[PDB]
């Protein structure tokens, strides 16, 4: 199912967004 | 199951998400409470 | 399955983001 590894990308980019978000 | 070791950095992705929007508003709460006694 | 807290916790969470932007 490459639609939910997708989906699993996209929110594993978004927490560590948050993450050097939150760091900064 | 394999689905939720598969999903598992999906929920915790999400879940601090979760966290990081609950902090986020409660913050603004406070500095809105600020605002209002000033 | 959503015995887990943590799925749980995740769905309540998104409709938690979603009221807060409404």
């Amino acid at each position: 199912l490459p639609e939910l590894r997708e989906v699993v990308s996209s929110i594993s980019y978004i927490a560590r967004q948050l993450q050097e978000q939150e760091d900064h | 199951q394999e689905l939720f070791n598969e999903l598992k950095p999906a929920v915790d992705g999400a879940n601090f998400i979760v966290n990081h929007m609950r902090d986020q508003n409660n913050y603004n709460e406070e500095k809105d409470s600020w605002n209002r006694v000033a | 399955l959503i015995k887990h807290p943590e799925v749980k916790s995740a769905i309540e969470g998104i409709k938690y983001i979603a009221e807060t932007m409404k």
